[PDB]
């Protein structure tokens, strides 16, 4: 899963 | 001439840093934003949205509840322009503090993040 | 840094000139790895808080649908919109989420017990770290690890009374903090542990790393108001  | 909105208790500017692989979270949290921006929530304050997204021109949002639905107009569609520039992003806070003048204003910075680093931090390393 | 447009970023000491001084209430964070000490100090006139995580944040962001009437309310409580954000990643698949409060007016004082503790240390010193002794709150790709709890990394250099006035001026900074037990870190693939959490991190300079303590030295002010 994407993060910032 | 522009004629500012009246004055209001806050001003809140959301500045989308999307043009990169965020773009659809953008979307999703633009979505969530106008889910809450109901007239009761919003206390007659201005929620503003600087959207800068992938393959098109950044666009001026005001997110607002006119006649039962909260809204998403277009205030303005910007030309490209360098979103990470700071004298675009000081233009941009300027437009929106002299259309939408407050006794309070705040910020969402909203994009990738690396603290402090260099951005060309993986060149710093071996 | 901050913001990528295209190929271009903000680097901090670029984004604090973007922003006008003692205008904002407060900057939210949407963003990894903002709640940085060296950041806060940078834009400490910016704003009166400084809203933000110092590890990764999951790409569905901030609760924004929840936060708004928190973000608008008559007595603004920042306290109260960063415990939307944390109990929002509470029991969840990815229950994974950092968040501290900074108030900015505190920073100057904060920066004088610093100041106090590392001006006077060497490098050597500071290399000789060992990093198991500290938490670690970064994986950025390619990175063997740069950013770490800010109060770790101190309590490591000051004497039992400079450690006590650290404490009482790092409780008047970051007036609220947050974590779940782990955090995760996209370039790894997993969450790791939190053993240790102040809300904030800092630098810790490595042997290895000289151009990137070069580029600290030039362009964060952190470095030259603690370290000189």
């Amino acid at each position: 899963v994407l993060t910032x | 001439m522009e004629t500012p909105e009246p004055r209001t208790t806050r001003t809140i500017l959301v500045y989308m840093m999307a043009n990169n692989s965020l773009n659809s979270f953008a979307s999703k949290n633009i979505e969530s934003m106008i889910e809450g921006a109901t007239s009761k929530n919003l206390n007659g304050g201005n929620l503003i949205v600087y959207y800068a997204p992938a393959g098109s021109p950044p666009e001026l949002l005001r997110i607002k509840e006119e006649n039962g639905v909260v809204k998403k107009i277009h205030l303005k569609d910007y030309e490209k322009q360098n979103s990470a520039d700071p004298d675009v992003m000081r233009s941009v806070i300027g437009e929106v503090v002299s259309q939408y003048p407050a006794d309070s204003y705040g910020l969402v910075l909203w994009s990738h993040g690396t603290a402090w680093l260099p951005s060309d931090y993986q060149n710093k390393l071996k | 840094a901050f913001g990528q447009d295209g190929n271009n970023w903000m680097e901090i000491d670029d984004l604090a000139k973007g922003l006008p001084d003692d205008l904002f209430d407060f900057i939210l964070f949407d963003a990894c790895y903002m709640a940085s000490v060296e950041c806060t100090y940078e834009l400490r006139n910016k704003a009166e808080y400084i809203l933000a995580s110092p590890t990764e944040t999951m790409a569905d962001g901030w609760p924004y649908e929840e936060m708004m009437p928190q973000l608008f309310a008559t007595d603004l409580q920042l306290e109260k919109v960063g415990e939307t954000f944390y109990n929002h990643y509470l029991n969840n698949t990815y229950p994974y989420a950092t968040v501290s409060l900074t108030k900015t007016s505190e920073l100057d004082n904060l920066k004088s017990a610093i100041h106090d503790i590392l001006a006077d240390k060497t490098e050597s010193d500071i290399y000789s770290l060992d990093p198991k002794n500290m938490q670690r709150l970064e994986y950025l790709y390619r990175s063997p690890g740069m950013l770490y709890d800010f109060n770790d990394y101190i309590k490591q250099l000051a004497t039992a009374e400079q450690y006590d006035r650290f404490i009482s001026c790092l409780d008047k900074a970051v007036v609220y903090k947050a974590h779940t037990p782990k955090s995760y870190y996209a370039a790894i693939g997993n969450a790791l542990p939190i053993k240790s959490y102040c809300g904030l991190t800092i630098f810790v300079p490595q042997e290895s790393l000289p151009k990137m303590l070069e580029w600290y030295k030039q362009r964060v002010g952190w470095y030259k108001a603690v370290y000189e």
